[PDB]
């Protein structure tokens, strides 16, 4: 089962002979290089390569591996950066290999999953608030470039320390220093205790890129079917999407109605389909998603966007001019959707955070019409007064996730209106001195709302925040 | 007879048998391989062919993943069109596309009916002529938009403003009052649809009938192709064989077009229109026309129909609504304001029966009735730019009756039963318009306007304003 | 033609370089090792900026620095190789030219010239290299040019099959390691005052500054022509 290279081009070589080779099975040549088998003609045999190309020469021979198309899993992947190959990058010497599993196999089918009913915390209070998600779920996020979505995927990850998760990052045709920034924000805060990190950068040739995504969620499907909750996160599948046009390209293919061509919806929701939660007879895991696609110009209304929209469970809409003008973070309560969300969020932020939505949404219609016209009624100014203290409330700032009994005990005090004194800048600060006072007096509160995962008792709760404003100074 | 395999092109596939005696198109081929050593991965595999070439060579279409085949690797051909198995032993279990159930309960016996999928359309000979109706038990669809049997419907509704509650209504309404059985068949996301059914038909029985179809957005282009076509011939056997007064229902036709967006990456042929494969048209009707009534049977394989695309001017959406005969649509804004079904007066088509038949009184009811709304939506307009006190009294009154006439359209559905606890309520058509009718007329313009709600008849409005006292 | 450096070889930490240009310093700081952009219609001074940008950097700080003319006016060559012999400054810079009268592959290859020159400055010399870059436009259409040429077919608008990968390895051997920077001031015109031509929006992914010219400013009498309000940098 030898053969030669008999073409070779721009990653797509071609061989003769290898009577025996399989479709998909790993191909390698006496340079070492990977390559995957892809078309098998009546006497040549159709290779895509894995690895530098330049070395390669017509002529050069080439050996079958048989293996199809496997990926190492184990559990000395966690805290590594690794090839979509399943090659060490940062050195630290060989990963162990406790098992070796295709890449192609089928998702988990109907009949085999279950209603989402677990929550998964992000530590932010706008979308722990407002757009809960759920374990299991698949929630896209969209925004205008430089608009911090790999700041929430960060903050989030970072959060997942307390709750049980295997989180994997995949960089897909990511810049390597930003790649190296995360990695080093990651190993302080210890988010490398459980984080796996795949990588395929700019550099490396496109099917790599195109590759990374489907290895990322296949490591991640051996810790599913082993029953740990996972969290997987793709820093762009736009990349994955165009180096695949590349591929189909280059080997002929005619396009789509954009240069795309027709199989990228097949591709993607191939994809995003992979992640369910499972039911009781198949060991009860799950695997949440949260894809990133870049926009330009924040319209939203183009081919990949709506063609991967389509497929998710919802999303959420980041603008970069509120972003901009100084509210970070920053989502439109109008693009922004969970169809999942509602039954994984625990009882005590459902009640909660009931008026707080109509709040945001009326306050803002509310102030861009003041913006446009001065003179207003009492009950209108009331409400702009209330609407303002709201969105001073649902400032972050960077690399600080809040547990949830802190939000919602400092969103009951802004919707009672005990916070209404406070002068707006002061809210914050307001913010920070109430969690110390939180800490300081009222921790049979906290307790109570990790226990019972309701409100705690309303009375005590409501003295412990008029103590503190008895306690707060202002100005 | 026997064949080899020459070679192998991922989706397309493209396998090359070498053969003596070719089979005939759209035949299926099956694969049996076992791992003789190490390197050799067993698979079992079904083919379809799709087109002849040269010497021996046929074209097939791969149903499953192709990795692990391999060049020399011995081919059995069936002998005919990839056979579903179909029959009373097959009701009440969901489906792959090839035959097997996906829910591991039980095993279909290999003695059970199995039939090709592909069938040419009824002959013009044994068709009817169309004019009847087919009662809803829905006041609103009884009212502004009725189905004609045998017919495709349209309805254009949002996830989550009730299409499940409106398909479940109508298929149990279907199996209680008629002879008729439904057919589910999905494409796309996720089948929590699965439970719901699972609750309510079980509880009628309804689900033990209905073989649901399920291939999804996981699979290969070809079962994703052919999953509607197997979802019709389980109609097609109750139509033929069964030949009892069963209208029965299928519940996909766009998600066929749907699947033909990625038919088009199935083709690998020339291009044409805006990417499509060039057979759209020809494709999509030779399922659409498998649809129809007969004098065989009274079987109408009338059907409810979701278009996902919503966009008007695009091939595939116009090509699809061209074939289209009544229409439907479900909006949120309805849903606000506890009206359900939230269907609004638009409609299509329906005028066989009325005024056509005779279907007077019908019709002018009806008119009145979209009349009175458009009316009713301009002076609501009116009222928020200056105030409704200022209207004429004859104008006022108009609003008044509206009013009536806007709650009226709600109807407590019987599979509401589970979580409102209402029994439910049927209402033949004729008895909607006859009610209907007095309302239009003024005999209750003194009653509350809050008895109007989730009744099925004129005189339970009547009694449930006594109801309250007055 | 080298293979690029490894991911354990680079270096995060970041380093403010001074320009003296009141705008930028102030709005809009550079970064030692990132890729700062210039952007713009024509007529605006984005080769006035990064000539006089030159020339200060040379007078003040004295660092090595190195220009690759892609595709560069031979009229607008020579005045700038006679306004920087006048200068004094050519003898601590390096120079090299493509001129547009060249197959596109050279007027490709050029920009991997200059930037070899930078690399061997870099890892023997060891300290903080600049790298100029006259427009990546016509890089791009090089490599557009060389495709149509060798017989693949087009996508996106007429653009290569790969696109993507070439802006990435030109844009990722640009990288700071530990010994030397190689930071980079690059220029690119924007063909229908749209960004979102493909080239402009592929060298848009990898910038960590961006300062953009408008022909406003510049027919005002303000002078430079930069827009404070849409240029940004990451390091603010
Ligand atoms: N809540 C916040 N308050 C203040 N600054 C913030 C906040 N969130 C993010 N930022 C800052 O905004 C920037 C976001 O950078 P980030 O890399 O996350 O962008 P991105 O939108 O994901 O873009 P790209 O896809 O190009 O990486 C960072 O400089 C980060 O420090
Ligand atoms: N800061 C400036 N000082 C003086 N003249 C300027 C300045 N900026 C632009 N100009 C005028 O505009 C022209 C700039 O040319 P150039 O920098 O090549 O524009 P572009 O980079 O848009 O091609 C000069 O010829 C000059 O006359
Ligand atoms: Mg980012
Ligand atoms: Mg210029």
């Amino acid at each position: 089962d030898v053969g030669t290279v008999i073409q070779v081009g721009d990653g797509i070589a071609r061989a003769h002979g290898l009577d025996n080779v399989m479709s998909g099975e790993l191909v390698e040549f006496a340079n070492g290089v990977m390559g995957m088998a892809l078309n098998l003609e009546e006497n040549n045999v159709g290779i895509v390569i894995l690895g530098p190309y330049t070395g390669i020469k017509e002529g050069d021979e080439v050996r079958r591996t048989g293996r199809i198309m496997e990926v190492p899993v184990g559990e000395a992947l966690i805290g590594r950066v690794v090839n979509p190959l399943g090659q060490p990058v940062d050195g630290l010497g060989p990963v162990e290999t406790t098992e070796t599993r295709p890449i192609e196999s089928r998702a988990p089918g109907v009949m085999d999953r279950r209603s989402v009913h677990e929550p998964l915390q992000t530590g932010i209070k706008a979308i722990d608030a407002l757009v809960p998600i759920g374990r299991g779920q698949r929630e896209l996020i969209i925004g205008d470039r430089q608009t911090g979505k790999t700041s929430v995927a960060i903050d989030t990850i970072i959060n997942q320390k307390d709750q049980n998760m295997i989180s994997i990052y995949v960089a897909i045709g990511q810049k390597e220093s930003t790649v190296r920034t995360v990695v080093e924000t990651l190993r302080k805060h210890g988010a490398l205790d459980y984080t796996i990190v795949v990588t395929a950068s700019a550099s490396q040739p496109a099917p790599l890129l195109f590759l990374a995504p489907y290895a990322g969620v296949a490591m991640g499907e051996y810790f599913m079917y082993k029953g740990k909750h996972v969290l997987v996160v793709y820093d762009d599948l736009s990349k994955q999407a165009a180096a695949y046009r590349e591929l189909s390209l280059l080997l002929r293919r005619p396009p789509g109605r954009e240069a795309y061509p027709g199989d990228i919806f097949y591709l993607h929701s191939r994809l995003l389909e992979r992640a369910a939660k499972l039911s009781d007879a198949k060991g009860g895991g799950s695997l949440t998603a949260l894809p990133f696609v870049e926009t330009q110009a924040g319209d939203i209304s183009a081919y990949i966007p709506t063609n991967v929209i389509s497929i998710t469970d919802g999303q959420i809409f980041l603008q970069s001019d509120l972003f901009f003008s100084g509210v970070r973070p920053a989502i439109n309560a109008g693009l922004s959707v969970s169809r999942v969300g509602g039954a994984a969020q625990i009882k005590a932020m459902k009640k909660v955070a009931g008026t707080l939505r109509l709040d945001l949404a009326a306050y803002r219609e509310l102030e861009a019409f003041a913006q446009f016209g001065s003179d207003l009624d009492k009950a209108t100014q009331a409400k702009l007064a209330r609407g303002a203290r709201t969105v001073e409330v649902l400032k972050q700032d960077l690399h600080q996730p809040i547990p949830v009994e802190k939000q919602v005990l400092i969103i009951y005090a802004l919707t009672r209106g005990f916070l209404d004194d406070i002068p707006v800048e002061d809210v914050r600060r307001f913010e920070k001195e109430f969690y110390l006072f939180l800490d300081q007096n009222g921790q049979h509160l906290l307790e109570h709302i990790r226990t019972t995962k309701d409100l705690p008792n309303e009375d005590d709760l409501n003295k412990a925040i008029e103590a503190f404003k008895k306690t707060f100074v202002v100005s | 007879t026997r064949g080899r395999v020459i070679q192998v092109m991922g989706p397309v596939v493209d396998v090359k048998f070498e053969n003596g005696h070719l089979p005939a198109i759209y035949n299926a081929l099956k694969i049996q391989h076992k791992a003789r050593n190490e390197n050799e991965v067993d698979i079992d595999l079904t083919l379809e062919v799709a087109l002849h070439l040269g010497d021996d060579t046929v074209r097939t279409i791969a149903m499953a993943s192709t990795d692990g085949l391999i060049r020399g690797m011995e081919v059995i051909d069936t002998g005919a069109p990839i056979s579903v198995p179909v029959g009373e032993v097959t009701l009440g279990r969901v489906f792959n596309v090839l035959g097997e159930p996906i829910d591991l309960e039980g095993d279909i016996p290999a003695d059970a009916r199995r039939d090709p999928i592909h069938r040419p359309a009824p002959k013009f000979e044994e068709l009817a002529t169309e004019v009847e109706i087919l009662e809803t038990g829905i006041k609103v669809v009884d009212l502004l938009a009725p189905y004609i049997k045998g017919g495709k419907i349209g309805l254009f509704g949002g996830a989550g403003v009730g299409k499940t509650v409106l398909i479940q209504e109508l298929i149990h309404n279907i199996a209680q009052e008629h002879g008729g059985i439904s057919v589910f068949a999905g494409v796309g996301e996720r089948t929590r649809e699965g439970n719901d059914l699972y609750h309510e038909m079980k509880d009628s029985g309804v689900i033990s009938k209905t073989a649901m179809v399920f291939g999804q957005m996981n699979e290969p282009p070809g079962a994703r192709m052919r999953v509607a076509l197997t979802g019709l011939t389980m109609a097609e056997y109750f139509r033929d064989e069964q030949g009892q007064d069963v209208l029965l229902f299928i519940d996909n036709i766009f998600r066929f077009t749907q699947a033909g967006s990625e038919v088009s990456a199935l083709l690998g042929r020339m291009p044409s229109a805006v990417g499509y494969q060039p057979t759209l048209a020809t494709e999509m009707g030779q399922l659409q026309e498998r649809i129809t009534s007969t004098a065989k049977g009274s079987i109408t394989s009338i059907q409810a129909i979701y278009v996902p695309a919503d966009d008007y001017t695009d091939p595939a959406p116009a090509t699809t609504f061209s074939h289209l005969d009544a229409t439907t649509n479900l909006e949120r804004k309805l849903a606000e304001m506890g009206i359900y079904p939230a269907v609004d007066p638009l409609a299509s088509t329906s005028r066989a029966l009325a005024p056509e038949i005779v279907g007077e009184e019908h019709y002018q009811v009806a008119r009145k009735v979209q009349q009175t709304l458009q009316r009713y939506k301009e002076l609501q307009d009116i009222i928020a730019i200056l105030g409704m006190d200022e209207l004429s009294d004859e104008d006022k009154l108009v609003v008044h009756r509206a009013r009536r006439i806007q709650f009226f359209l709600s109807q407590n559905f019987h599979v509401a039963e589970q979580f409102t606890g209402q029994p439910g309520s049927y209402v033949p058509v004729k008895e909607t318009v006859r009610g209907f009718k007095e309302i239009l007329e003024g005999k209750y313009d003194h009653l509350p306007e809050d008895a109007f709600r989730l009744v099925g008849r004129i005189e339970e409005v009547v009694e449930k304003a006594k109801a309250m006292g007055v």
